[PDB]
């Protein structure tokens, strides 16, 4: 059965929990996994992970990015870089940053600039999808 | 293979900007302990 | 009596954790509380020379200091607080300040408005 | 000496026992932060590192190039915490040497850096200052990670050492691999592991060295701060000890400096 | 001792010079602190002159305040408005030095005379933070103010 | 018998002069990147 | 005292004995620094011979200099070269000890003598730092360097 | 009085930053300081002519020793002041009685010191 | 200083009453561990006696070294077989305070004048632990520990 671990670097929300499913999205399109998902490793993007506990509860975590790691023994280790449950993100503000950065992505003095700044509007859009 | 990556980027630093548009968009009271345990305060001495 | 009791309590807390003062932050906030009552009372004390201060004036001026009301004064404004506050208090007040003279003691509505007087003129100071 | 030099060295002493009391419980309480700070980011290094040790990679032995990074602070008086870290790697370093590597070394705090700057002063591909001002977060380690993936030196094998918080009195120095994805793709342990190219392990990797580096950090500060509080403990007691025996002294000098004016003024009165 | 210490009470001004000031090289070596005047209050100098010794003054005990904590941490590990104080009190320190008439020999600089108004100006500047950038040796042996910019700018052009 | 402010520096044992070591070094750097950033702003501001 | 303090001008050669070396164990309790000589000369005593001297009474000058901040901020606050002096001075302290003859009932020891050559060359050695391995518990009451290195030996089995 | 201001200046100024042992500016001086302290050293019974103890410390004052190892530093005073002695007994007279560092005598001070340094 | 140094050559106990003591509200405030008595002795005041006199110090003493634990690292920090000593030694510093009959117009209860026995077996059974369930304002300020049992009742009820 999974051994679901889900710690942010301040703090750590589930530690070798025994839940049903664990709903990721990673770079390579999201999925989930369940009690015997086959390994693998993936990497994060601005997403929300959804946690179903081993009854029929069900949490949100927005994550902003991190790793996954489905290990050969149901055991899955999830480190965000930083997961804010959604109750604490604004969703007018989000709209803002992301018009803003909307704004900013036409002055795109070098691809590298304008990577970080469509970037940014990805990520904004992610939060405006997930608060929407 | 995504557009930052064409564009020379690395993981760490689409992680740092996909944090960053996280943390600019909390509750305003939650801002402000986000400030803590976040933002580097590191220097690099060139050699 | 009343207000020198709690100053000198006051004042010998301060001054077993007067070390600190330097560092002062990365310190408990019980620290922190002692620290600061302790900067605000010393300069309460401070005294110009030749001025000296009737017994009513300075029992005034304790008494805003110990109670808590300087505590956001920056201990750089407690000097000219002490002065503005005492002018006002000795200009517009005399009616408290000579029951507290003759009466001797902080009868309970003179303590009401000590309250009312301190808070009123700390409202806006600026 | 004479009654003026007991004085003020009483006085001095006395000053510094002062301020070794003050630092010690400074140093108290930022450890008591440290620790609350640590045991979250505890479970989630130790999950970072779960991948490596459940899929067993071995490092290849025929690359040359490694990379040794040694955390510290630059703050002082902490102690054999500094030193510990250091003398370990300057022997790692000669192992490799000796076994024929090209070495490199990242110093996170100045003194590491300055231990290492006699010898091992040219392997430094970059060090790291500021360290211990304030409490380290994710953003110090994702910039090391930052600065050092930049920085050219694509390495073949990794190491980082540095002091494992083991208890309030007691600290172990650690040495956890690190390894690069041309030792991750090519392990057959590897094989199991489903929907991985070699560009998502790449992502992978980096944020990986991201992990190692800040469990490093926190386990590092909260050793460095345990340490200098008992340090700070021990300067103390031994200005306390020091103390008793200068006034000891003083006492013993200040009654035969009475013993003497007043024998010289006997002597004159009686000599008439 | 008795004889320095019976005068004291038949004079109205002292300036004790003092040795340990000496040996930093400011000169002439009084003790800012250890000087006193009868004069010395705001009704007879005035409140621009008494404030300005009195910070000079309050600043320089703090500075010796600091000098224990610095021989244990280092100057690396102070609060950054400390290093401030430390900054400030050791300009402080260097402009009271001044080059005499008569100590040609020894210095081989030029006798300055500073009128009163110049000394209150600069010290109320230093303490301000006008001054905060240019280095300390900049104000060392010189007279007003001006002459430390000047000095400072020279300092700088061969640099 | 007691002890004073700047005690440490009146003594001139081993923690005196190191002390003042410990000032010197660090203010002759500070006047060194003082003194280049005064002939930058010297030639920056000639024209 | 106005009694030794008047005696020290009669003298060529003193020998200060110390009640704080006596405290350390070493034995004779000679304090190399208050000691000296009138034929500590370069042109009497040789030029090894002198240099010897000089290079030990400077080790042990810079150790007691040490001393003062060793006792309260711990040996860890101190620079490389200095650490390398204090060990090379405590290995210099312990090597001055020697067992005497007169003190055979005293101890149990043997007694030593150690003459000149010996003495020079040892102590040539253990300032050039041919013997950093060593504890410095190996040259606490020994003859000749030689049987403080027999000493290490056997302290390692 | 030439020489001997620009050495107490720099000496004033090691001693201060003395008691520790970075930046290329305060570890140049401090080599200058100790450059010197060691060319202060001497002997007994073996007073030195005042122009020669001028020529020792002008090279040692002139940046020209920094080079060397401290310890080495007695080496070359003595060897310097015995090739001086023979070779350039005409400059030491030329010191002597002019009282002074003229600027012929100057500038050779400056090339018998340069090619001295290299040779040794 | 001859004048102390003379006299107590002569004392045969001694009692130090500190400021430290009078804060915490304890009367007399009588230092319990800077006290000092000659005849504290088996021999003397008999074993029984002794032996609760040092283990009262003993207690005391590690009270008063946990209190440094205690600010430094906190209450948690502490053991179970410390939580327990630190709570017997408050219990007995309460204890040890008492009501005097020339201080009732200073404190409102009515002094006690304790025999000595009453006053070993109080502090037998308080280091015995037969009371580790009272408060420990139970103890303060009264006589016999039977006073301590009945304002327990007093004060719970």
């Amino acid at each position: 059965q999974m051994s679901f671990t889900f710690a942010s670097p301040t703090q750590v929300f589930f530690n070798s929990a025994n839940v049903r499913q664990v709903d990721v999205p990673t770079q390579t399109g999201a999925f989930g996994i369940l009690a015997a998902h086959v390994p693998t490793l993936q990497v994060l993007r601005p997403g929300l992970v959804v946690v179903h506990a081993e009854d029929g509860t069900t949490s949100k975590y927005f994550v902003s990015s991190g790793s996954v790691t489905v290990n050969a023994d149901s055991s899955v280790q999830l480190l965000a870089e930083e997961a804010v449950t959604l109750d604490m993100l604004d969703l007018g503000a989000a709209k803002a940053n992301l018009e803003k950065a909307q704004s900013e992505l036409l002055g795109a003095a070098d691809e590298a600039t304008r990577a970080e700044i469509q970037i940014r509007i990805e990520a904004n859009e992610a939060l405006v999808k997930a608060l929407e | 293979v995504a557009y930052w990556r064409q564009a020379g980027l690395s993981y760490i630093r689409y992680s740092q900007i996909c944090a960053k548009a996280v943390r600019d968009a909390l509750k305003t009271e939650f801002k402000a302990n986000a400030m803590k345990t976040s933002g580097s305060t590191i220097k690099i001495v060139k050699v | 009596k009343q207000v020198a009791g709690t100053m000198k309590l006051e004042l010998a807390q301060y001054r077993e954790v007067a070390a600190f003062a330097q560092f002062g932050s990365d310190l408990d906030a019980a620290t922190q509380q002692l620290l600061s009552r302790g900067v605000r009372l010393t300069e309460l004390l401070k005294q110009g020379q030749y001025s000296p201060m009737a017994i009513e004036e300075q029992v005034a001026v304790i008494y805003a200091g110990v109670r808590g009301y300087l505590d956001k004064l920056e201990p750089s404004k407690i000097t000219k607080f002490e002065n503005a506050f005492l002018s006002h208090v000795i200009s517009q007040h005399q009616a408290l300040l000579s029951k507290i003279r003759t009466d001797g003691k902080i009868s309970e509505e003179s303590d009401a408005k000590l309250k009312e007087i301190v808070t009123n003129f700390l409202a806006g100071f600026e | 000496a004479t009654l003026k030099d007991i004085t003020r060295r009483l006085k001095s002493i006395k000053n510094i026992q002062k301020i070794t009391k003050s630092m010690k419980m400074v140093a108290a309480a930022k450890y008591a932060r440290a620790e609350r700070e640590l045991k979250p980011a505890r479970v989630y290094g130790v999950g970072s590192l779960a991948l490596y040790e459940k899929a067993d990679i071995k490092t290849p032995e025929d690359k040359k190039k490694h990379l040794i990074i040694g955390v510290s602070s630059d703050r002082g008086l902490c102690g054999a915490i500094h030193s510990s870290v250091a003398k370990q790697m300057k022997s790692e370093a000669a192992n490799l040497a000796a076994a024929g590597k090209e070495v490199k070394i990242i110093g996170v705090g100045d003194k590491i850096r300055s231990i290492l700057h006699r010898t091992h002063s040219d392997q430094f591909l970059v060090t790291f200052k500021e360290v211990g001002r304030r409490p380290p977060t994710f953003g110090d380690a994702s910039v090391i990670a930052l600065e050092l993936l930049n920085s050219g030196y694509e390495f073949d094998e990794g190491s980082i050492i540095f002091n494992r918080f083991r208890s309030v009195i007691s600290y172990k120095t650690e040495e956890k691999p690190i390894f690069s994805l041309d030792t991750i793709s090519s392990a057959e342990s590897m094989s199991i592991y489903d929907d991985i190219d070699a560009d998502v392990l790449r992502n992978y990797q980096e944020y990986s060295l991201a992990n190692i580096i800040y469990y490093s950090l926190k386990e590092s500060t909260t050793s460095e701060q345990s340490a200098r509080m008992t340090a700070m403990d021990n300067a103390s007691k031994n200005a306390s000890e020091m103390i008793d025996k200068l006034t000891l002294t003083f006492n013993r000098t200040r009654q035969a400096v009475i013993t003497k004016e007043l024998i010289e003024i006997i002597s004159g009165a009686a000599a008439l | 001792d008795p004889a320095p210490a019976t005068t004291f009470a038949h004079l109205d001004a002292t300036t004790v010079l003092s040795r340990a000031i000496a040996e930093l090289g400011i000169y002439p070596a009084v003790d800012p602190l250890d000087s006193t005047s009868r004069i010395m209050d705001p009704n007879i100098v005035g409140s621009e002159h008494y404030d300005v010794a009195r910070g000079v003054q309050k600043i320089l005990q703090d500075y010796k305040s600091l000098q224990d904590i610095i021989a244990i941490l280092g100057m690396d590990e102070l609060s950054e408005e400390d290093k401030l104080t430390v900054s400030r009190a050791r300009k402080i320190q260097r402009f009271l030095s001044q080059p005499f008439q008569v100590a040609e020999v020894f210095t081989g600089h030029l006798g300055k005379l500073v009128p009163l108004k110049e000394t209150i100006k600069g010290f109320q500047q230093i303490l301000a933070g006008e001054y905060d950038h240019l280095p300390e040796q900049a104000f060392y042996m010189v007279g007003p103010i001006e002459e430390a910019v000047a000095k400072a700018d020279k300092l700088a052009e061969e640099h | 018998v007691r002890s004073s402010a700047g005690a440490v520096r009146d003594a001139g044992g081993a923690f005196g002069k190191r002390e003042q070591a410990e000032e010197e070094r660090y203010f002759r750097a500070r006047a060194k990147e003082q003194l280049a950033a005064l002939k930058k702003h010297h030639e920056n501001e000639i024209s």
